[PDB]
RNA sequence: GUCCGACUUUAUGUCGCGCACUGGUUUUCAACCGGAUCUUUCCUUCUGGCUAACCUGUACUCCUUGUGGGUGCAGGCGAACC
């Protein structure tokens, strides 16, 4: 049973990147996947994706440009207080100069730097760098 | 590809066409289709056989495309929906058949295990239909009382 | 990479695979750099003027080096319809 | 009979459209016997690029079946009478906002009255003679969205140049840009 | 393979793949208009019919259930819908 | 504007760190956060307060003939507040 759909999407992205491809076909295509890929676009780790209406949860075709090296979900969307954001960034991101802990706040799904700018924090979705 | 109660992994199914609206070539009327559905139900047919008949002998791709309502929903609007939902009824029919086969020959252990599987499935479906209040909250499946519902 | 003064401190910016945008390791002893000669009007290979494609060792080992070179040469106007973007 | 076929406060431009409807009613054997039971909901004008214009008639909508049955003929006759103005037979549907967490209970909002569903119905009825056979959505790198609609190659001959007016109408109604493409 | 279109694959590849596995999943079946030599009524039947379909005018079967799609009768003439 | 580092018992003219304090910051800029507004786009709304405020027009205009500006009483703006 597909429990965490975003996990499947990011796993497909990782597999299709490690093999060097430039495209992925993510099947279930929820809101959260769309927002995750939109954040990745805003920061450039992804290219030009596409939603394919099925009337059936839709699908997504993702274009890459090799700039990304790893996605990944934190499957238990831990409640992250504004104090623990730095802890997650240290534990997940490889360096302080880049990388982004994509986390879901009451103000939408945002990268950790943007959430720290709004001075709001919520649950953690995943990480990209 | 789950096959809840076995090791199967098949995905044999049907792909509903993208267009929800009526097919261009269909000339029948929605009111006539609903009348046909009502007549078939009055003949004593479950919704699945009604859909099969409308797909084979007539141009009805599916009721929801043509009318806008589902077959069981259409029957319920006219008050012909059976007191026991069709899939659960067929499960009880199968269970009573296997129990008959068992009580007519004891040593068959494989059919005993299959009866256990069927009863587990019956319990699951009954729990679902009970949490949606289709069945009364006192409704339960019992081995002795299943025959009366089947018969 | 960049010191606060703005002076570069990196030893060298590495090349990147022209087909997968992945960088080329210093000791990546499988990667290649193809040179394709520019051609003038009468088919004379103009010397010292060409176009270079750095194919990584990874795609070469995988088996997609020739396909990537086909696409990459078709994009920059070297081969006519040798590669179709829709398989 | 100008006033009866329009259930809204009068406006000078729409009176001419109603008069054109009466002139359509003049012809008996096909444009009558169904067209009597007709109304309006404040037809509106949308500017199109190049000086073109798109008039959009607004059906009450409990009767979109009759308008759909009549639409092709009425469209071509109205284009004959109305030069340079493309006529589009749009629905009008009540879009409801959500109960906000701090808001108060009203009733279970049916999904048919929601923004996405209403927009889907509007775009599906932005062109009756053809049908939508595919919907693609591409989010550009710069952070803007486009909603490609793939239409049947069959019956495309009706919509030959109305594609741009459809784009303009949808953009004016929503702001969500759109690009039409016909698969081979 | 490394670079390849999925939004617009070749229609030959579309007929190649399985149903439920296309970009948008669409059935491979279709309907037919069959005429039985008996009367002039045109009956609409399914490619993969499951019942001994007969014309309402005459008790003559026009299809036959089969593990796959319908096997028509000998002298009935059909046109694809 | 303010001015301070090279000119040394002093500075300005000078060499500008490209302004060490404080502004025009609609100079296009670019954001980084908000707020109100139009969508068939609601944010709990009234019921009296209190009418805070001018869509009030009653007596009218202090003053350049100028809606800059008002003394002001019945309708009437309530998120400006009880
Ligand atoms: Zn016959």
């Amino acid at each position: 049973t597909r429990t965490s759909v975003l996990a499947d999407a990011l796993n497909a992205i990782n597999n299709a990147e490690k093999t060097g491809k430039r495209q992925v076909l993510i099947r279930p295509s929820s809101k959260v996947i769309i927002k995750f890929l939109q954040v990745m676009q805003k920061h450039g780790y992804i290219g030009e994706f596409e939603y394919i209406d099925d009337h059936r949860s839709g699908k997504i075709v993702v274009q890459l440009n090799g700039r990304l090296n790893k996605c990944g979900v934190i499957s238990p969307r831990f409640n992250v207080k504004i104090a623990d954001v730095e802890k997650w960034t240290a534990n997940l991101l490889p360096a302080r100069q880049f990388g982004y802990v994509i986390l879901t706040t009451s103000a939408g799904i945002m990268d950790h730097e943007e959430a720290h700018r709004k001075h709001v924090s919520g649950k953690i979705l995943g990480f990209v760098y | 590809m789950g096959r809840m109660h076995s090791k199967g992994k098949g995905m044999s199914s049907s792909a509903i066409p993208y267009s929800r609206n009526a097919p261009a070539w269909f000339k029948g009327s929605s009111d006539g289709v609903v009348e046909q559905i009502i007549k078939y139900a009055r003949k004593g047919l479950t919704p699945s056989q009604i859909g099969v008949l409308l797909r084979d002998a007539h141009g009805v791709t599916q009721a929801k495309v043509i009318t806008g309502n589902k077959i069981l929903r259409i029957l319920k609007s006219n008050g012909l929906a059976p007191e026991i939902p069709e899939d659960l009824y067929f499960l009880i029919k199968k269970a009573v058949s296997v129990r008959k086969h068992l009580e007519r020959n004891r040593k068959d252990k494989d059919a005993k295990f299959r009866l256990i599987l069927i009863e587990s499935r019956i319990h699951r479906l009954a729990r679902y239909y009970r949490t949606v209040s289709v069945l009364p909250p006192n409704w339960k499946y019992e081995s002795a009382t299943a025959s009366a519902l089947v018969n | 990479m960049e010191n606060d003064k703005g002076q570069l401190v990196e030893l060298y910016v590495p090349r990147k695979c022209s087909a997968t945008n992945r960088i080329i390791k210093a000791k990546d002893h499988s990667s290649v750099q193809i040179n394709i000669a520019q051609v003038d009007e009468e088919g004379r290979a103009i010397p010292g003027e060409y176009v270079t494609y750095a194919l990584s060792g990874y795609i070469r080992a995988r088996g997609e080096a020739d396909d990537s070179l086909n696409r990459l040469a078709q994009q920059d106007g070297l081969l006519k319809n040798v590669w179709s973007y829709s398989r | 009979p100008q006033a009866k076929i329009l259930s809204q406060a009068p406006t000078e431009l729409e009176l001419q459209v109603a008069q054109a409807f009466i002139d359509l009613e003049n012809n008996s054997p096909e444009l009558k016997a169904d067209l009597r039971a007709l109304q309006f909901k404040s037809i509106r004008e949308i500017e199109v690029a190049g000086g073109k214009k798109a008039l959009a008639v607004f059906v009450p909508v409990p009767s979109l079946a009759a308008y759909h049955k009549v639409q092709i003929k009425l469209t071509r006759e109205l284009e004959k009478k109305f030069q340079d103005r493309h006529v589009i037979f749009l629905a009008e549907r009540r879009i409801l906002p959500k109960p906000s967490r701090k808001s108060r209970q009203t009733q279970k909002r049916p999904r048919s009255r929601t923004l996405t569903a209403v927009h889907d119905k509007i775009l599906e009825d932005l062109v009756f003679p053809t049908e939508i056979v595919g919907k693609r959505v591409r989010y550009l790198v710069g952070g803007n969205k486009i909603q490609k609609i793939l239409l049947n190659s069959k019956d495309v001959q009706h919509i030959d140049n109305k594609l741009e007016s459809f784009q303009a109408v949808y953009n004016k109604l929503t702001g969500k840009q759109i690009v039409f493409e016909i698969p081979s | 393979v490394l670079v390849q279109d999925l939004l617009h694959p070749t229609a030959a590849s579309e007929a190649r793949k399985h149903k439920l596995k296309t970009l948008v999943q669409s059935p491979r079946s279709h309907f037919l208009d069959v005429k039985c030599p008996g009367c002039l009524n045109i009956t609409t039947v399914f490619s993969h019919a499951q019942t001994a379909v007969t014309c309402e005018s005459c008790s003559t079967v026009l299809c036959t259930p089969t593990g796959g799609k319908a096997k028509l009768s000998e002298g009935t003439s059909f046109r694809r819908k």
